[PDB]
Parts: C-alpha cells; sequence; structure tokens
C-alpha cells in the first residue's frame, strides 16, 4: 500500500467508504 | 524393541483403549489412572496387557520389530500389530524409535487434545467465515504424522480438526485448533 | 452497422458538484468521458440516462467520488469494406484526409499526388471536393472521430 | 445451528468504536470542507454562519449523514449501530474537542 | 489516512499521468492524444487508465523494466452496490 500510495487495511482504512446521494438527488431548487 | 521402551509404549497403549472405547474422550495424562498394564517381554514378540479398572475388560496388543513380524491374532486382541519402526512413517500401528527414548506420555509437555463431533465442527465452520460471501478464514495445520493423529484414529471416522486445551499461565486453561494435513 | 444495450458508466465528480445541481454535473460528465470517443473499436454514438432506476452509492477515492450512472448506449462501429463518403481536405504534400460525419479516412501515400490544394488519383479532386472511399486497415481514433487506411474507390 | 451463529454475528456487528465513528466524521468533514451541499434541517442563509463541525454533529444526531460503511459484508450508515456506544462515543469526543478550541 | 497523506507527493504537485493496462508503460502524449508507443506499434489498442502514485515509484519501476523485469497493473472493476435498510439492534441487557 505505500508502494502504490494507498491507505493501509489499519485502523480507520480497515473499513471502506461509500457516499449514499439518495438525499440529496431528492431535494429541489 | 528393547525391554525398556516398552514401558513407555504401554501407556501409549492404553490412550488408544481408551479412543477405542469412546471416539470422543479428552486425552492427557490423567486417563492413565483408570487403567492397569502387564508386560511380558520377549526379543521377538512382546505381550500387553490393558486392563479397566471398573469394567475389568481386557485388551492384549502384540508388539513387533519392524523386520520380523509373525502376527496372529489371540484372545482380547487388539485386532492390529503394532510395530516399531527405524524411521517415522504413516500409519497409526507405526511408532518411530525416536517416539521412544524417554517417558513420553508422562512429560508436563505432552498436550491435551479432543477430537470435536459433527455439531461442533458445524460451529466452528459457521464462526470461520467472515461473513462477505462466502470467503472464510484458515486454522493453523499440523501433519498427519504426529503423535496425536496416531492416538486419535478410527477407521470410519476422518479426522479434520483437533481442539487442544493449552495450559495458559493468566486464564489457566485456553481452547484452540488445528487442521490436519496429509503427508505424501 | 450499429447496436443498443443497457449498461453502467463508471464517472467522477469532485465535491464542490455534490450539491443541487448533481444531475446537471452527472450529465456532462458522462456527455464530456463518452459522446463521441472511440474505446476498444466501438463508438457510443447516442447516450441516454435511465432517470428511473435506483442510482447505485458512490465510492470516495481520495477527494473525489466515483458514480456507476446507468444508461442506455446506442454503439456504433466500422469495418473493412465498407463503402464511405467525404470531403476532400489536404493541409500538405503529405497528409490527405476525407473528412465524414463521424469517420476519418486516411490516404496512402502512393495512390496519388498533391499539387497547387488539388488531388490527383486519375482524376482532378479539388481541395474540400466530396469522394468516395473504401475503407481497408483500422487504426486509433483520434479527437472523437474514426480512423481507416482507406483508398479511392 | 449455522443460522444460530450467523444471527448472533450479524447482531455482533452492530458495536460501534472509536476508528469507526472517527472515519465517518473525517470522510464528512472533508467533503464539507471541499465544498459540498450541507443536508440539515431548516437550511438557510444563517447555516452559514456555525461552526462546521456543529453541522457535522447535528447530521449525525438528526439522521441525514451521507457516509456509509461496510464492516462485515454490510453496507450501514451512522444510524445502524447501537445507539447507547454512538452517545458514549460522541460525548467522549466532544468533551475533547472542547478542550481543544474546536466546539 | 495520516500516514498516507505523509508519505504521499504534496497535492499541489499533482499532474495527468495515464497507464497502458496490457504493458504497464506510461502513455505519451502525442499532439494531445495519448498513446502507447509499444502496443500501437504493435497493432493493439489497450486501455489507457489514470493512476496516482509518487514519481519514484515511476523512477524504480522504470529502472525494474531496465533490467528486463515486466510489471502490469490491474484495476479493480467491483460491481454496483445498493444501500438497503436495516433492521434495528439494541444489544443492551436485561436488566
Ligand atoms: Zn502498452
Amino acid at each position: 500500500c505505500h508502494f502504490f500510495s494507498k491507505v493501509p487495511n489499519i485502523g480507520t482504512g480497515y473499513y471502506k467508504y461509500f457516499i449514499d446521494l439518495g438525499l440529496l438527488m431528492r431535494m429541489e431548487r | 524393541m528393547n525391554q525398556y521402551n516398552v514401558k513407555y509404549l504401554a501407556k501409549i497403549l492404553c490412550l488408544k483403549t481408551e479412543i477405542a472405547r469412546d471416539p470422543y474422550a479428552v486425552i492427557n495424562r490423567n486417563v492413565l489412572l483408570r487403567y492397569t498394564t502387564d508386560i511380558e517381554y520377549n526379543d521377538l514378540v512382546t505381550l500387553i496387557t490393558v486392563r479397566h479398572k471398573i469394567d475389568s475388560m481386557k485388551t492384549v496388543f502384540q508388539v513387533f520389530n519392524e523386520s520380523s513380524i509373525n502376527y496372529t491374532p489371540v484372545d482380547d486382541d487388539y485386532g492390529e500389530p503394532i510395530i516399531i519402526t527405524s524411521y517415522l512413517q504413516k500409519g497409526h500401528n507405526k511408532f518411530p524409535v525416536n517416539f521412544l527414548y524417554i517417558d513420553v506420555v508422562i512429560s508436563d509437555l505432552f498436550p491435551s487434545f479432543v477430537r470435536l463431533d459433527t455439531t461442533e465442527t458445524n460451529i466452528v465452520n459457521s464462526v470461520l467465515q467472515t461473513g462477505d460471501g462466502k470467503k472464510t478464514l484458515r486454522l493453523p495445520k499440523m501433519l498427519e504424522t504426529e503423535i496425536v493423529v496416531k492416538i486419535l484414529y478410527r477407521p470410519n471416522i476422518p479426522l479434520k480438526i483437533v481442539r487442544f486445551f493449552r495450559n495458559n499461565m493468566v486464564t489457566g486453561v485456553e481452547i484452540a485448533d488445528r487442521s490436519v494435513i496429509s503427508v505424501a | 452497422s450499429s447496436f443498443v444495450t443497457n449498461g453502467y458508466l463508471s464517472v467522477t465528480l469532485e465535491p464542490h458538484e455534490l450539491t443541487l445541481d448533481i444531475k446537471t454535473n452527472i450529465r456532462n460528465a458522462v456527455y464530456k468521458t463518452y459522446l463521441h470517443r472511440e474505446i476498444s473499436g466501438k463508438m457510443a454514438k447516442k447516450i441516454e440516462i435511465r432517470e428511473d432506476v435506483e442510482l447505485p452509492l458512490g465510492e470516495i477515492v481520495n477527494n473525489s467520488v466515483v458514480i456507476n450512472v446507468p444508461c442506455v448506449i446506442t454503439y456504433a462501429y466500422y469495418h473493412v469494406g465498407d463503402i464511405v463518403r467525404g470531403t476532400l481536405n489536404i493541409e500538405d504534400e503529405s497528409n490527405v484526409t476525407i473528412q465524414c460525419g463521424d469517420l476519418i479516412c486516411k490516404l496512402s501515400r502512393d495512390s496519388g499526388t498533391v499539387s497547387f490544394c488539388f488531388f490527383r488519383n486519375g482524376n482532378a479532386y479539388d481541395n474540400g471536393s466530396e469522394v468516395t472511399a473504401v475503407l481497408m486497415e483500422a487504426q486509433q481514433g483520434i479527437e472523437s472521430s474514426f480512423v481507416f487506411l482507406a483508398n479511392i474507390v | 445451528i449455522g443460522n444460530h451463529i450467523s444471527a448472533l454475528k450479524r447482531r455482533y456487528t452492530r458495536r460501534i468504536s472509536l476508528f469507526e465513528i472517527a472515519g465517518i466524521i473525517a470522510e464528512s468533514y472533508n467533503l464539507l470542507q471541499r465544498g459540498r451541499l450541507p443536508l440539515v434541517s431548516e437550511f438557510s442563509d444563517e447555516t452559514m454562519k456555525q461552526n462546521m463541525l456543529h453541522v457535522i454533529i447535528q447530521e449525525i444526531e438528526e439522521g441525514s449523514c451521507p457516509i456509509v460503511i461496510e464492516k462485515n459484508g454490510e453496507l450501514l450508515s451512522v444510524n445502524d449501530f447501537d445507539k447507547d456506544g454512538l452517545k458514549f462515543h460522541l460525548d467522549y469526543i466532544i468533551k475533547i474537542w472542547k478542550l481543544q478550541k474546536r466546539y | 489516512n495520516t500516514i498516507t497523506e505523509v508519505l504521499k507527493d504534496s497535492e499541489e504537485d499533482y499532474q495527468d499521468v495515464y497507464v497502458c493496462e496490457n504493458c504497464g508503460d506510461i502513455a505519451a502524449q502525442i499532439k494531445g492524444i495519448n498513446t502507447c508507443l509499444r502496443c500501437s506499434k504493435l497493432n493493439l489498442s489497450p486501455l489507457l487508465t489514470k493512476i496516482d502514485t509518487t514519481h519514484v515509484s515511476k523512477v524504480f519501476l522504470t529502472q525494474m523494466n531496465a533490467r528486463g523485469v515486466k510489471v502490469k497493473l490491474d484495476f479493480e472493476r467491483r460491481p454496483p452496490s445498493f444501500y438497503k435498510p436495516l433492521d434495528k439492534v439494541d444489544l443492551k441487557p436485561s436488566f
């Protein structure tokens, strides 16, 4: 991971994170 | 086969008798408290008689050297010859001389071990899964030729996992498991 | 010479684009990165965004977001032997091309000559004249257009 | 008997430690700092005069945090963890932030 | 994240760099077009993908290529995932 500039699977990096766009796309100007 | 290592082997041929009686017993030194042994030594065939105190049931083992084997069943025979070999080899009834230089069973380093039944095996397999599809972890390994595997042997029950009760300095006892891998 | 499929297109967005103008940014990015580009020997001539199915979660990578936009894609492609027609174009004595709606045909050097521009492959063709050609060999596309070594029919 | 162990492990999945909440806060704070749209209720021109960490905590508490985390082959929002553990860790974090002059 | 950002190049020194998924060469930019010269010479059309690594990594890999070792990188194309509601869990004891 250090060689390729990735986040080690240690501590906070032990998990994988996404972003849920459902609520944002349900808002209208 | 000499006049001393037979007295060491007679102790292993009480754990084997116990496992013959109940394939799911826990094996360690204390089992020897329930058996008595009588040894008749000879340079060709040695006779070892094991007796269960409460049941008064007898089991007779015939011990031969690897070179000369002349086996004929007798009363209450274990049903298979016990062989002392020069080197380590596959087989539950073949023991190298390397195993019999000292009294093995009563050493403080002899393990305490057991065979898991089907329900416990299912529990272990379920616990090993990672929950992400079918990916799973693996238990550490142990060779098929160890004395532990020789003691735990039944003709119609394949052995895949062995459970050890480790001595632990701070908690007393601990539980670990190992997987048996074949040797070519 | 074309087909239609349903598939996901991957795209990358910046945090400052995660505002009320989310659909507009998604559409603009999809068009910019897949509208008229040739990839794996095919081009996506028309792209439709479903707007009626659940959007999958976005993946956070460093400081950016990755989104799989579902779409219906109209793929078009060309092969050897196809007969096409396009406007001739000459930029120098060695580069002579034929421009089409979405296709570029390159003419081999040992086919004609350039003088003045004009082309003489047995007939006089003026710079900007319309000529017919047949594709012979394929190559890598450039500036959102097919590229093919072709000979004048 | 495998179903029983599977259910026990699924329940076990719901406990929350410092690493996970710290990661969620880090993701949300990075995205907000770099210019995304806050998802608080009563959003208005006054929302931009608050402290960004107050905004993040409010989004968490009212259940509008967009971050989704994958733990044991599942996908959890910050509200699918045990509630008491969330309160426990958030109390600790807010105390130490107040010591640092962030909150 | 702290160590990941410490070992990386400064964010202000970023630039777009492409790599050929077939042979691992840093694709050149000719007349504004990304192109892998080696694979183009062989009449191939490989995929060019963007990477974000340190300069010293590129130097090391190039020098390893000098000695004859070919280093090839793949990229993850995991299928999309969707969030589903989950029932509540308490986890407190019965007291
Ligand atoms: Zn290449």
